[PDB]
C-alpha cells in the first residue's frame, strides 16, 4: 500500500534463514517419470514450496476462491495462482556448517 | 522442470547443483549415524562445503560440470545475478515491450512534424484492445470475445472495423525508435495517419535527429498505455514541439538537403 | 547417477538395451531398428518398449546452455508459458464470469446452483446433485430452466459468440 | 587446494 | 480478366506438350487486345481449344458475333504433340488498371 | 504544432507541471462523466465523421482546450485531498 | 565453415561458393584483432577483391577472391603477371607466389602497348608495394589484366573506374542480394562477364555437341545431336531457392532447330539471351520530385507495375506434425472442433489444403487434433459442453495456419504416413506435412531497388503515369532519382551509365564497357551525337520544330552555360544533349522544368525482402518461461526490445510513467499486464503498475545467495513487494 | 517581423536557414515556427523539382589549370630528383620533399577548381549543393574535378606516388588499389570509433543519471569566469577567442554579478540570451571586458542535483531550464553522440583523447 | 562537459578526522554536511580537514552511495557484498537505481515539485466552501 522508498541488503540470520523458508527439503528427489509429480519431500514438494495449480489444491479438497485464505485439512495448501509455487523458498538444514565464499574468497 | 520434445525435458541447471548439496548433505548425516570414522567425515564435509559454493557461485574454486555433453559452468546463482549476460546485466539490455511494433521507413513529404504515417495493417495490432472495446461501443460486434474471432482472420474485417480504428487513435500518438538511440530526440513521438501498405511514412526534418537514411533502415514504435504516459509523450515528448537540439541552441529542424537546395 | 530417480531395475534394463544394441553395432553397419533390440533382448520386448527405455535413458538437457551462435544466448527464454491467462484469457474469464453471473442468479437457484454448484463449484450425479427433491424435479428445472436461459440467450446474443 | 590428491593421500 | 486452363489449377503451373508455363502466358494474354462494338456487351468470354504440332496464336479464338480481335498473329503458345490446351478467357470492359488481386474474378 | 502551447508554457512555473495538469484533468473528465468540463455552448471540441467529438474522442485535447481559458486552478495544494473526490461524484452524474 | 547455399539469384550462389574465411580451426585468427590483417594487403593483388569486404562487426576477416586468381599446388594464390624481357611485353603468364612478386619491378596494364613494345619511357611500375615511376627497360613483369585485380561480384560493375571504392562495395553486395525477376533483362550497357557469369554458374542449359532440335516441351528439350544420338533435357520448372526465389528454365530454342555446340537451350532463372539479367533496365530521370526522393527515396511511375516489370515470385515451405503424446496421438484429419465449415472448404482433401487454393492469413494450412489437458479433463469446461451437447470431441485445434504476412496459392504437397518408403521420420514423430505455397511480388512502397554502383533506396510514391516527368515526345520516364545522392557519395559512374543509356534508347543497342578500359566520355558523345538524329530527326520529319517550352527553357541554359549563345535552337539542343540533359516537361502543369535535365536507360535491381521486412507488430502474446518478458516465434510476433540507449532516451524526456510502462506493463509485470489488458478492454484508464518480476526475481535471486534484501517504509520499516506469497503457511 | 529576421542580400544557404529558424524561434513564438518550418520544406521540395538540378559527367568540370599545376609540380620532382641523384639530400629528405610538393599541388589544383566554378560556372550543379548547406564537402568535389592525390600505405606511411585522376576520369588500376589500403584502414576505426562512443556514453551516464534540476535558486554564489581571449596561438598575443566557443561559454548562462559594458547594463542573475553573448563579444573587440561571472555546474551547492541559475536556458526550448528535467543524461548524451565522428584528422587526438580526459 | 567533471570530483580524502577514520574518500558534499553540522548545530569544532580528490569517471561511479547502482557495472560481488555487512539504506535518488525498482523516475514528472498538483472548476470550488459552511454546528 505503501510506495517503497528504500531498498536494503543485509547480512542472513541463519534464523532469517528458515523464517523465510517453508520445510526442509531433504532429499535428491526432482520428479519420478511414471508421474511427473513432486517426488518425496524432494525440491518439488508440494508443502515446501507450493501448490502447481490455479487455484486449486493438490488433492482438490477446496477448490475456488470463496476460501481464497485456507489451507486443506488433510493436505497443505493455501491458494493463489501458482506463481506462489515460483515466489517461495525452501532450505536446507546443514550437517555441519559451511561457509559463504562470497564472503571468504 | 519442463517437457521439451519427445518427451525432452528442461531444467534450470541450478537443480543438479541442488542435487548435489542435498545428496552430500543427506549423505553426511548417515556417516555420522552410522559410526564415524575421521577421514571419511572430513573427505565428505569438504563435498559438502564445496557443494555450498556451487550453487552460490561456480568457478570462484574449480567448476562444477554436467556430466559429459557440455563442460560448462551450471549457471550459479552467482553467474545468474551477474554472467556474460545475466540478471541485472540483460536488465539493463532491455526487456521487451508489450506494445511494439517494427517495419521498414519511407519518407513523408506531406507529413507535417507533427503526425507520421503507420501501417493501418500494423495500427490494428498495435491498439487491439483499444479497438476491440470500440466495436463494442458500436454495432461492429456484441462483445470482446466476439470482436476478437472478427478479427481473428483477414478475409473477416469490415471496413467499418477501420472506421473504428481511425477513431479509437483520434488524438493519441506514438513513439518511433530508430538503430542507435544515441540522444534523446532518438525517440520521438507523433500523431498517426493510419496508410495503406507496409512501409511507415517518417517526415524528412524529423530525419536528421534520427540518423536515419531510406536505404532500409528500420524504425520500431511504441503505444503510450496510460493516459499520463500518453499526456507526457504528446506534450514533452511529441516531435514539433522539441526542435532545438539539447547539445547547441542550434535548431535542428533545419533544412536539410532537398529543402536547401531548392530555397 | 540421474536427474529423474530410475529403480535399479529399470537401470540393469538400460545397461542390457545397451548391451544388446552393441552387440547389434556389431555387424549391420546399421544402427538397429527398434526390431532388433526387442528380439535380441528376449521375452516380452517390443518396439513401444525399447522406444520408451531410451526415451528415459538420454539424461536431461541444460535449460541453461550455450544456443545458437555460442555468443551469449541462453536456452530458457523461447519456452512459453501455460498456466498463465495470457491477457486474451484474463478478459475470457471477466466477461464469462460476469455474464454465468448474471444469468445464475435471474434463475430459480433450486436446480440452476446445483448444477452450477455441482459443475462450477467442486466435481463434475442427477439423483446425489438435489437436496431433497428427486431426479423427476431435477431433470424438471434443469433441462426447462437450462434451455429457457438458452433460448433468450438466442434473443439477446451475447454468449453465442463461443468465449472457447 | 584440488580435492582428490588430498583425501588419496589423507587416507594413503 | 480471368482465365481458365481446364486441366490447370494454379497459376504456377506448367502444362505438358506446351512450352510455356502459365504464367508466361497469362502474360501473354494481357498483351491481347480485344474490340466489341456495344454497351450490351460488358463480359465477353472467348473460347479456345488447340491440339497437337500447332502454333496458338489470337486468331484460333472461336470468332463472337459482336466482338472483334485486332491482335490476331499474337503468340500464345507452342504446342508439341498430345498438347492438350483449352481454356476460357474472360474479357472486360473497365478503365485505368486493376490489380487481379483487387477484382478476385 | 498543438494549440497555444506557448501560451500554455506561460500560465505554469514549470513545463512538467502543465504536463501534470492536463493530464491529471483529463482523467476526471472520463471518470466523474465527460460533461464535468468548464466551456461546452458555443465554440468547443469537435470532429468530422459528424460533428460527434462534442461527446467522448480525446480527453486532453479538451482539458488543454479548457486550461487555455481562465476558468480552471491548479495549485500545490488548492482543496483537501480526500474531500475533492466526494463533491464531484455529488455534482456531476453521468458514471 | 560449410552453409546454407546463398541462392537468391545464382550470382550469390556462386560468390558463397568462393568466400574465404578466418573463423576457422582456432589455430590460425580467431575474434581478437590482428588489425593488419583486415586491411587490404599489398600482395592482395589478382588474389582477393579490395571491395569483398563487410562493411561493419566482421569486418576483414571475409572475402570472396578475384579473377584469374588460382591455386596452384598448396594454397597460395598466384596472381598471373606475365612476361616482359626487355622493352618486349609477351603473352605468356606466370602465377607467381606473394613472395617472388616483390623481387621484380612490375608494370600495370595501362601502359600504351604497340603489341610487345612498351610506348612510353617514363611507364608506371611498382617495385614491392611502392609506386615506381620506371623505364621501360626496367620493366621486367606485366600486369595481366584489370579485372584479375578483383572479384567476379565486383567485375560486373560497369564503370567501377568513377566509383568510390567504399560505394562499390555496397555496388558488390547489393548484387548478392538480387531477386529473380520473372522477367529478366540484362544492362544496356554490361562489362562483358555477364555471359561468363550464367554460363559459369549453372543458369542456363547449353548444348553439349551440334545438332538439332526434336521437341520443345514446357519441361523438356530433347535435342538430336548430329551423332546419331538424341538426349532429354529436363528443366526444373518451378523449384524452391534456398532463400525462396524461383528457378524456372525457359527454352529459348524453337522446334527442330541446329544448335551450335554450347548455345542456349533454356535461360537460367535470371538470364535473358545467356547474358546475366537481374532487375530491368528503366528509363530514368534524374532530378528533385517534392520530398518523394528526399534523402535516398525513390520515386517510380505506375506504368512500371503495368507491365510485369518488376515482378518476383516467391515460396514459404509452411510444416507440421502428427506428434505421438501420452495424452493421445494428434490427428490429421479435415476435422476442426469449434466452428465453422467455411474455413473447412480448402481443406478439401480430408485433412491437407486443395491445391491451387488462395490461402489468406488465418486459414487452414493443414488440420490437426491433440488432446485437451496436460493429465485431466475440466470440471468447468465439464459444465457448459454437458450444457448444449455433452458429447463434444474433447480434441484440441491445433493446425497449421496461414501465418500473418503472407499466402498465395498452394503449389505443391507432401505427406509421409506411417508405411515410410525410404525415408526419415524423427522419433515421436507420426508424419509430416509439407504445403509449398507460391506468390507473385508486384513491386510496392515498401520495396527497396539499387543499381550496381550502391545508389540504394526505396520507393516512397508509385506516380500516375498521368503526371510524372515527360519528354517532348510522348515518352515518360519511370523513376525519378534524387541528384543529391550521388556528391556526397562519389560514384559518378551511375552518371556515365545513365548518359550511355540514353544513346542505347535512341539508338536500340546495348552496350559492353569493360572495367577501366571501356568507353571513353568523348566515344559516348559521339553515340549521343548519333541519337540526337534518332530523337529528333524523326522529330523533323514527322512535320514539327520546337516548343515555346523548349525555347524558354534554351534562354534559362544559356544564361546557365550549358549552350554556346548565338547558335540555332536545332544546335543548341544537340549541344545540351550531347552533355546528357534533355528538356522535361512537368507532366502536372505542362510547362517545363527550367533547365535540362539528364535522362537514360539506368539497370536497376529489386532487393530480397528479409524475415525482419514482414513488419513485426505484437499486441500481447507468450512469455518467456524463467525471465517473464515477452517472446514470439512461429505466430506471435514477440516484442521489440527497449534497449539502455533507448532507456536514457526516455530519462532525458520527463517520460516517467512511459519509462515505468516499458519496464511493467508492458514486460514484466506479471499482475500488471494482465490487469493492464483487462482494464484496456474496459476502457479503464491502466491500472498503476505493479511490482516488476524483473525486481521479484532479482530479490529472490538475491535471497538465494545469504544476502537478505528487503525493502522498507517511510519511516525505516517492511512494505511488500510479494504481495502475499511470502509470509508463511 | 518577417522582414527584420530574414537576410534577402544573399543566397540562402543552411546556414541562413538555420539562422532564420533561430530567430524565429524566439521572437515569434514556438508553434508558429513550426509553421515556418514546413512552409520551407514544402516550397524547397517544390521548387527543388522544376530547379531541374541533375547530376550529369560534363558537370563536374576539370580546370584547364590541372595539366598546368600538374606539369609544373612534374618538373620539380625531377629536380628533387637530381638533387638525390648527386647525393645533396639524404633518403629521407628526398621523401619528406616529394611529399610536400604534392600536399600543396594538390591543395592548389581544389582551389584552382572552385575557382573555376567561381567564375565562370556559378550554377554548376555540382557546386551549388555544396555551397548551399545541401550536400558536398570541399574534400569530396576535389576528387570529382580535381583529383583524390595522396593514399597512404597500410601501416601509415603515406604513399611517395599520388593519384593523378580524378573521378570524372577513369580512376586507374592501382590508384584504386591504393584506395582500398586506406579504406580498409578506415572502415575500421569507424567500428572502434562507434564501440568506443558506446564505451563513452556508457560511463558517462553511470556518472551522471543521479544529476537532476530540482530547485530553489541554490544560494552558494561561488562562480567561474569564462575567458574571452587564448594565450598561445602564437607564443604571445592576447586575441578574441572565436565567436562559435564563445558562445558554447555564455549562451543562456545567469550571470553570478552584474556587468556594465558598452552601454547597457546586464542585471545580476540574468539569463544571457544568444543575443547578449553577442554583445559581449562585440564589447570585448572594442576591450571592455576579459572574463564574464557566471553561475555554473563547476560550483553548484545542491549535492545531488544542479540548480536553476547554475544550469542556464537550454531544456529543448530556449527560455530557463525547467525544474525536474534529467540534465545528467541530457549531458552525458550530447557528448556521446558526436563521439562516433571522433575521427583523427607518439600524441593523441580524436575519441582516444577524450577517453584520457 | 561541466556536469560530467563535476562528478568525478564528487569525492575527496580525509586527513583530519571525527566520525570516520582518516585515509577514506568520500564524497565532498557530504562533507560539507558533517562539518557544517558540527561546527554550527553541535559544538566542539571538529575540523574535518580534507583533500580534493580527482577520480576518473569510470571510478566516480564505480563507487557510490547507492549499492544498487554499483552492483550494476563494476563487480556485483563486492558491490553487495560490503553493502551487506555495513546494512546500507539505498535512498532511491538517481534514475539508475531507481529504474531496477520498476519505480517511477525521481526525474521528469516523478518531480516532487509536481508530483501534487490538482486541478478545480469554479463549480468544484464553491462546492467545496460549502462544504465547509456546513461545519457550522446549529
Ligand atoms: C580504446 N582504444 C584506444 O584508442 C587505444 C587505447 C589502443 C587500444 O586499446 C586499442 C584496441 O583495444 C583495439 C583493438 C582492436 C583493433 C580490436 C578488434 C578485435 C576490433 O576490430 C574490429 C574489426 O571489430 C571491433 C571494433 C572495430 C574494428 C576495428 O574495426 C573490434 C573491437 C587500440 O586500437 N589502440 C591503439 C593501438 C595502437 C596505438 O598504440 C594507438 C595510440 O592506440
Ligand atoms: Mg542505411
Ligand atoms: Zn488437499
Ligand atoms: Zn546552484
Amino acid at each position: 500500500k505503501k510506495e517503497v522508498r528504500k531498498v536494503r541488503i543485509a547480512l542472513a540470520s541463519p534464523e532469517k534463514i528458515r523464517s523465510w523458508s517453508y520445510g526442509e527439503v531433504e532429499k535428491p528427489e526432482t520428479i519420478n517419470y511414471r508421474t511427473l509429480k513432486p517426488e518425496r519431500d524432494g525440491l518439488f514438494d508440494e508443502r515446501i514450496f507450493g501448490p502447481i495449480k490455479d487455484y486449486e489444491c493438490a488433492c482438490g479438497k477446496y477448490k475456488r476462491q470463496r476460501f481464497e485464505g485456507k489451507v486443506c485439512e488433510r493436505c497443505g495448501v493455501e491458494v493463489t495462482k501458482s506463481i506462489v509455487r515460483r515466489y517461495r523458498m525452501g532450505h536446507i538444514e546443514l550437517a555441519t556448517p559451511a561457509a559463504h565464499i562470497w564472503f571468504v574468497k | 522442470m519442463v517437457q521439451v520434445d519427445g518427451g525432452r525435458f528442461a531444467t534450470s541447471d541450478l537443480n543438479d547443483l541442488y542435487r548435489r548439496l542435498i545428496n552430500r548433505n543427506n549423505r553426511l548425516k548417515k556417516l555420522l549415524a552410522q559410526g564415524a570414522p575421521e577421514i571419511i567425515i572430513r573427505n565428505e564435509k569438504r563435498m559438502l562445503q564445496e557443494a555450498v559454493d556451487a550453487l552460490l557461485d561456480n568457478g570462484r574454486r574449480g567448476a562444477p560440470v554436467t556430466n559429459p555433453g557440455s563442460d560448462r559452468p551450471l549457471r550459479s546463482l552467482t553467474d545468474i545475478l551477474s554472467g556474460k549476460q545475466g540478471r541485472f546485466r540483460q536488465n539493463l539490455l532491455g526487456k521487451r515491450v508489450d506494445y511494439s511494433g517494427r517495419s521498414v521507413i519511407v519518407v513523408g513529404p506531406q507529413l507535417k512534424l507533427h503526425q507520421c504515417g503507420l501501417p493501418k495493417r500494423m495500427a490494428l495490432e498495435l491498439f487491439k484492445p483499444f479497438l476491440l472495446k470500440k466495436m463494442e461501443e458500436k454495432g461492429i460486434a456484441p462483445n470482446v470475445k466476439a470482436a476478437r474471432r472478427m478479427l481473428e482472420r483477414q478475409r473477416d474485417i469490415k471496413d467499418e472495423v477501420w472506421d473504428a480504428l481511425e477513431e479509437v487513435i483520434h488524438g493519441k500518438v506514438v513513439l518511433l525508435n530508430r538503430a542507435p538511440t544515441l540522444h534523446r530526440l532518438g525517440i520521438q513521438a507523433f500523431q498517426p495517419v493510419l496508410v495503406e501498405g507496409q512501409s511507415i511514412q517518417l517526415h524528412p526534418l524529423v530525419c536528421e535527429a534520427f540518423n536515419a537514411d531510406f536505404d532500409g533502415d528500420q524504425m520500431a514504435v511504441h503505444v503510450p498505455l496510460s493516459s499520463f504516459a500518453q499526456a507526457e509523450a504528446r506534450i514533452q515528448m511529441l516531435s514539433a514541439h522539441n526542435l532545438l537540439s539539447p547539445a547547441s541552441g542550434e535548431p535542428l529542424a533545419k533544412p536539410s538537403r532537398d529543402i536547401i537546395l531548392g530555397l | 547417477a540421474r536427474t529423474i530417480r530410475i529403480p535399479v531395475h529399470m537401470v540393469e534394463t538400460i545397461n542390457k538395451l545397451s548391451r544388446t544394441a552393441r552387440q547389434l553395432q556389431q555387424e549391420l553397419g546399421r544402427e538397429p531398428t527398434y526390431e532388433e533390440i526387442a528380439e535380441a533382448m528376449g521375452p516380452g520386448w517390443d518396439a513401444k518398449r525399447v522406444e520408451e527405455t531410451l526415451k528415459i535413458a538420454q539424461e536431461p538437457v541444460s535449460l541453461e546452455t550455450p544456443i545458437g551462435d555460442e555468443k551469449d544466448s541462453f536456452y530458457g527464454d523461447f519456452i512459453p508459458d501455460e498456466h498463465l491467462p495470457s491477457p486474451v484469457d484474463a478478459a475470457t474469464q471477466s466477461l464469462l464470469s460476469e455474464e454465468l453471473e448474471k444469468a445464475l442468479s435471474k434463475l430459480s437457484e433450486r436446480e440452476a446452483m446445483v448444477l452450477k454448484l455441482r459443475k462450477g463449484l467442486i466435481d463434475g450425479e442427477e439423483v446425489g446433485a438435489f437436496f431433497g427433491v428427486t431426479r423427476e424435479r431435477i431433470r424438471q428445472i434443469e433441462n426447462k430452466a437450462l434451455r429457457k436461459l438458452k433460448y433468450h440467450e438466442s434473443r439477446t446474443r451475447k454468449l453465442r459468440d463461443f468465449l472457447d | 587446494k584440488i580435492s582428490t590428491s588430498d583425501p588419496v593421500r589423507q587416507y594413503l | 480478366t480471368s482465365v481458365y486452363i481446364e486441366d490447370v489449377l494454379h497459376e504456377f503451373s506448367t502444362i505438358p506438350g506446351v512450352k510455356e508455363d502459365v504464367v508466361e502466358i497469362i502474360l501473354n494474354l494481357k498483351e491481347l487486345v480485344v474490340r466489341f462494338l456495344n454497351p450490351s456487351l460488358q463480359t465477353v468470354t472467348l473460347l479456345l481449344k488447340a491440339e497437337g504440332p500447332k502454333e496458338v496464336k489470337a486468331r484460333d479464338f472461336l470468332p463472337v458475333a459482336d466482338v472483334e480481335i485486332m491482335n490476331p498473329d499474337l503468340h500464345i503458345a507452342t504446342l508439341e504433340e498430345g498438347g492438350r490446351l483449352n481454356m476460357e478467357v474472360r474479357v472486360d470492359r473497365g478503365v485505368g488498371y486493376v490489380p487481379a488481386e483487387k477484382h478476385g474474378i | 504544432a498543438e494549440p497555444g502551447i506557448d501560451k500554455l508554457f506561460g500560465m505554469v512555473d514549470s513545463k512538467y507541471r502543465l504536463t501534470v495538469v492536463v493530464a491529471k484533468r483529463a482523467q476526471q473528465l472520463l471518470r466523474h462523466g465527460f460533461k464535468n468540463t468548464v466551456l461546452e455552448p458555443e465554440e468547443r471540441p469537435k470532429m468530422q465523421t459528424l460533428e460527434g467529438l462534442f461527446d467522448d474522442p480525446n480527453a486532453e485535447t479538451w482539458a488543454m482546450k479548457e486550461l487555455l481559458t481562465g476558468r480552471l486552478v491548479f495549485g500545490e495544494n488548492l482543496v483537501p485531498e480526500d474531500r475533492l473526490q466526494k463533491e464531484m461524484e455529488r455534482i456531476y452524474p453521468g458514471e | 565453415l560449410s552453409q546454407f547455399k546463398d541462392e537468391t539469384n545464382p550470382l550469390s550462389s556462386l560468390r558463397h561458393k568462393r568466400r574465404i574465411s578466418a573463423l576457422g580451426p582456432g589455430g590460425l585468427t580467431r575474434e581478437r584483432a590482428g588489425f593488419d590483417v583486415r586491411d587490404v594487403h599489398r600482395t592482395h593483388y589478382g588474389r582477393i577483391c579490395p571491395v569483398e569486404t563487410p562493411e561493419g562487426a566482421n569486418i576483414g576477416l571475409i572475402t570472396s577472391l578475384a579473377a584469374y586468381a588460382r591455386v596452384d599446388e598448396l594454397g597460395f594464390i598466384r596472381t598471373p603477371y606475365r612476361r616482359v624481357v626487355g622493352g618486349v611485353v609477351t603473352d605468356e603468364v606466370v602465377y607467381m607466389t606473394a613472395t617472388e612478386e616483390d623481387r621484380y619491378t612490375i608494370a600495370q596494364a595501362n601502359t600504351p602497348l604497340e603489341g610487345n613494345r612498351i610506348a612510353a619511357e617514363r611507364v608506371v611500375a611498382r617495385r614491392k608495394g611502392e609506386p615506381v615511376i620506371v623505364s621501360p627497360e626496367e620493366v621486367e613483369f606485366m600486369d595481366v589484366s584489370p579485372k584479375q585485380v578483383f572479384s567476379v561480384n565486383t567485375n560486373l560493375i560497369p564503370f567501377l573506374e568513377h566509383d568510390d571504392a567504399n560505394r562499390a562495395l555496397m555496388g558488390s553486395n547489393m548484387q548478392t542480394q538480387a531477386v529473380p525477376l520473372i522477367r529478366a533483362q540484362a544492362p544496356v550497357v554490361m562489362t562483358g562477364l555477364e555471359e561468363r557469369v550464367v554460363r559459369d554458374s549453372l543458369a542456363a542449359l547449353y548444348a553439349e555437341e551440334d545438332g538439332e532440335v526434336a521437341k520443345v516441351d514446357g519441361n523438356r528439350i530433347v535435342v538430336r545431336y548430329e551423332d546419331g544420338r538424341l538426349v532429354e533435357y529436363p528443366l526444373r520448372r518451378f523449384y524452391r531457392s534456398n532463400q525462396g526465389t524461383a528457378l524456372d528454365q525457359r527454352p529459348r530454342v524453337v522446334v527442330g532447330q541446329r544448335v551450335r555446340k554450347g548455345d542456349l537451350l533454356a535461360d537460367g532463372p535470371a538470364s535473358e539471351n545467356g547474358f546475366l539479367a537481374l532487375g530491368q533496365n528503366v528509363l530514368v530521370a534524374i532530378m528533385p520530385f517534392d520530398g518523394y526522393n528526399f534523402e535516398d527515396a525513390i520515386v517510380i511511375s505506375e506504368e512500371l507495375l503495368k507491365r510485369d516489370f518488376y515482378t518476383s515470385i516467391h515460396i514459404e515451405r509452411y510444416e507440421i506434425e502428427a506428434r505421438d503424446t501420452k495424452l493421445g496421438p494428434e490427428r490429421i484429419t479435415r476435422d476442426i472442433p469449434h466452428l465453422s465449415e467455411a474455413a473447412l472448404r480448402d481443406l478439401d482433401e480430408e485433412g491437407v489444403v486443395r491445391i491451387g487454393a488462395e490461402v489468406k492469413p488465418g486459414d487452414i494450412l493443414v488440420g490437426r487434433t491433440s488432446f485437451k489437458g496436460e493429465s485431466e479433463p475440466t470440471p468447468e469446461e465439464r459444465l457448459l459442453r454437458s450444457i448444449f451437447g455433452e458429447k463434444a470431441r474433447d480434441v484440441k485445434d491445433t493446425s497449421l495456419r496461414v501465418p500473418p504476412g503472407e499466402g498465395g496459392i498452394v503449389v505443391r504437397t507432401v505427406r509421409l504416413r506411417r508405411g515410410d518408403p525410404g525415408v526419415e521420420l524423427k522419433p515421436g514423430v507420426r508424419e509430416v506435412v509439407r504445403v509449398y505455397v507460391a506468390q507473385k511480388r508486384k513491386l510496392q512502397v515498401g520495396d527497396k531497388l539499387a543499381n550496381r554502383h550502391g545508389n540504394k533506396g526505396v520507393v516512397a510514391k508509385i506516380l500516375p503515369v498521368e503526371d510524372m516527368p515527360h519528354l517532348p515526345d510522348g515518352t515518360p520516364v519511370d523513376v525519378i532519382l534524387n541528384p543529391l545522392g550521388v556528391p556526397s557519395r562519389m560514384n559518378l559512374g551511375q552518371i556515365l551509365e545513365t548518359h550511355l543509356g540514353l544513346a542505347g534508347y535512341f539508338l536500340g543497342q546495348r552496350y559492353i564497357s569493360p572495367i577501366f578500359d571501356g568507353a571513353k566520355e568523348p566515344e559516348i558523345k559521339e553515340l549521343l551525337a548519333q541519337a540526337f538524329e534518332v530523337y529528333f530527326g524523326k522529330r523533323k520529319g514527322e512535320g514539327f520544330g520546337v516548343d515555346k517550352r523548349e525555347v524558354e527553357v534554351l534562354r534559362r541554359a544559356e544564361k546557365l552555360g550549358l549552350v554556346t549563345p548565338g547558335k540555332t535552337p536545332e544546335e543548341q539542343l544537340k549541344e545540351l544533349f550531347l552533355q546528357g540533359k534533355v528538356v522535361l516537361y512537368d507532366g502536372r502543369t505542362g510547362e517545363p522544368i527550367e533547365g535540362p535535365i539528364v535522362v537514360g536507360q539506368m539497370f536497376i535491381m529489386k532487393l530480397y525482402h528479409m524475415v525482419e521486412d514482414k513488419m513485426h507488430a505484437r499486441s500481447t502474446g507468450p512469455y518467456s518461461l524463467i525471465t517473464q518478458q515477452p517472446l514470439g516465434g512461429k505466430a506471435q510476433f514477440g516484442g521489440q526490445r527497449f534497449g539502455e540507449m533507448e532507456v536514457w532516451a526516455l530519462e532525458a524526456y520527463g517520460a516517467a510513467h512511459t519509462l515505468q510502462e516499458m519496464l511493467t506493463l508492458k514486460s514484466d509485470d506479471i499482475e500488471g499486464r494482465n490487469a493492464a489488458y483487462e482494464a484496456i478492454i474496459k476502457g479503464e484508464d491502466v491500472p498503476e503498475p505493479s511490482v516488476p518480476e524483473s525486481f521479484r526475481v532479482l530479490v529472490k535471486e538475491l535471497q538465494a545467495l545469504a544476502l537478505d534484501v528487503q525493502t522498507l517504509d517511510e519511516k525505516d520499516n517492511p512494505v511488500d513487494i510479494f504481495e502475499g506469497l511470502a509470509s508463511k503457511r | 517581423v518577417a522582414w527584420e529576421l530574414i537576410q534577402l542580400d544573399v543566397p540562402q544557404e543552411k546556414n541562413s536557414l538555420k539562422d532564420l529558424v533561430y530567430q524565429a524561434f524566439l521572437r515569434l513564438g514556438m508553434e508558429k515556427t513550426a509553421r515556418l518550418l514546413d512552409a520551407l520544406k514544402y516550397y524547397g521540395f517544390t521548387f527543388s523539382t522544376t530547379s531541374g538540378i541533375t547530376i550529369g559527367i560534363d558537370d563536374a568540370v576539370i580546370p584547364e589549370e590541372k595539366k598546368q599545376y600538374l606539369e609544373e609540380a612534374d618538373r620539380k620532382l625531377l629536380q628533387i630528383e637530381q638533387a638525390y641523384e648527386m647525393g645533396f639530400l639524404t633518403d629521407r629528405e628526398r621523401y619528406d620533399q616529394i611529399l610536400q610538393l604534392w600536399t600543396e599541388t594538390t591543395e592548389k589544383v581544389t582551389q584552382a577548381v572552385f575557382k573555376n566554378f567561381e567564375e565562370n560556372y556559378p550554377f554548376n550543379p555540382l557546386y551549388v549543393m555544396a555551397q548551399s548547406g545541401a550536400r558536398g564537402n570541399p574534400q569530396q568535389i576535389r576528387q570529382l574535378c580535381g583529383l583524390r592525390g595522396l593514399m597512404q600505405k597500410p601501416s601509415g606511411e603515406t604513399f611517395e606516388v599520388p593519384v593523378r585522376s580524378s573521378f570524372r576520369e577513369g580512376l586507374t588500376v592501382l590508384e584504386y588499389f591504393i584506395s582500398s589500403h586506406g579504406a580498409r584502414k578506415g572502415g575500421a576505426d569507424t567500428a572502434l570509433r562507434t564501440a568506443d562512443s558506446g564505451y563513452l556514453t556508457r560511463k558517462l551516464v553511470d556518472v551522471t543519471h543521479e544529476i537532476v534540476v530540482r530547485e530553489a535558486d541554490c544560494g552558494t554564489t561561488n562562480y567561474i569566469s569564462v575567458p574571452l581571449f587564448q594565450p598561445d596561438e602564437v607564443t604571445r598575443s592576447l586575441r578574441l577567442r572565436k565567436r562559435a566557443d564563445i558562445e558554447a561559454g555564455l549562451y543562456g548562462r545567469v550571470l553570478a554579478r552584474e556587468v556594465e559594458v558598452l552601454g547597457v547594463r546586464l542585471e545580476e542573475g540574468r539569463y544571457l540570451s544568444m543575443d547578449d553573448v553577442h554583445l559581449l563579444i562585440k564589447a570585448a573587440e572594442a576591450g571592455e571586458i576579459q572574463e564574464v561571472p557566471v553561475r555554473s555546474p563547476l560550483t553548484c551547492q545542491t549535492r545531488y542535483g544542479v540548480c536553476q541559475k547554475c544550469y542556464g536556458y537550454d531544456l529543448s526550448m530556449a527560455r530557463p531550464v525547467s525544474i525536474g528535467e534529467a540534465v545528467g543524461i541530457v549531458a552525458a548524451q550530447s557528448i556521446g553522440e558526436p563521439g562516433t565522428q571522433l575521427t583523427m584528422r607518439d600524441i593523441t587526438q580524436g575519441l582516444p583523447r577524450v577517453i584520457e580526459l | 562537459i561541466e556536469i560530467v567533471v563535476r562528478q568525478m570530483m564528487k569525492y575527496v580524502e580525509v586527513t583530519d578526522p571525527g566520525d570516520s577514520r582518516l585515509l577514506e574518500g568520500q564524497v565532498l558534499e557530504k562533507w560539507d554536511v558533517e562539518a557544517l553540522n558540527e561546527r554550527l548545530i553541535a559544538e566542539g569544532k571538529t575540523p574535518v580537514a580534507w583533500k580534493p580528490l580527482l577520480m576518473g569517471v569510470t571510478k566516480s561511479a564505480l563507487s557510490t552511495k547507492s549499492w544498487l547502482s554499483a552492483a550494476s557495472f563494476q563487480n556485483t560481488t563486492h558491490v553487495l557484498t560490503e553493502a551487506a555487512i555495513a546494512g546500507k539504506k539505498d535512498e532511491l535518488i538517481g534514475l539508475k537505481e531507481n529504474v531496477i525498482l520498476g519505480r517511477l523516475i525521481p526525474a521528469g514528472t516523478g518531480s516532487d515539485f509536481v508530483r501534487f498538483t490538482q486541478v478545480v472548476d469554479q463549480k468544484t470550488l464553491k462546492a467545496i466552501e460549502e462544504a465547509r459552511k456546513e461545519a457550522v454546528e446549529a
